[PDB]
């Protein structure tokens, strides 16, 4: 029971710790990413933006 | 029958003094464009270390 005890610590770790998630790099209070997420989270087959945000 | 005696002692003392100024003004076009981030680089270290990151 010692030795279960210890892996339920690494396995229950490992579902804590596997979280994903998206992250958006731009300036502090740049608008364009409010409007990029609204439109990439509903429905949205093509966005128009400039080449200053570039995806990559 | 002639005899002569002659004598001469000289002493002369000199002094120099030179001041030289120059001021070369070179023009590069270089030197130009590396002006650009030379104020604004002084808040991105103020950005990075003193104020939050996330909206």
């Amino acid at each position: 029971c010692d030795e279960l005890a210890e892996i339920i610590l690494s396995r229950f770790s490992l579902i804590m710790q596997s979280k994903f998630s998206k992250i958006f790099l731009s300036d502090i209070q740049d608008e364009t990413i409010n409007q990029f997420i609204n439109k990439l989270y509903n429905g949205a087959p093509f966005i128009k933006t400039d080449k200053y945000i570039d995806p990559e | 029958l002639r005899n002569g005696e002659s004598d001469t002692k000289r002493n002369t003392q000199s002094q120099n003094e030179m001041n030289r100024t120059g001021l070369t003004k070179q023009y590069l076009i270089d030197n130009l464009q590396k002006l650009y981030s030379m104020r604004d680089t002084i808040f991105k270290t103020y950005d990075k270390e003193c104020f939050l990151h996330i909206w």
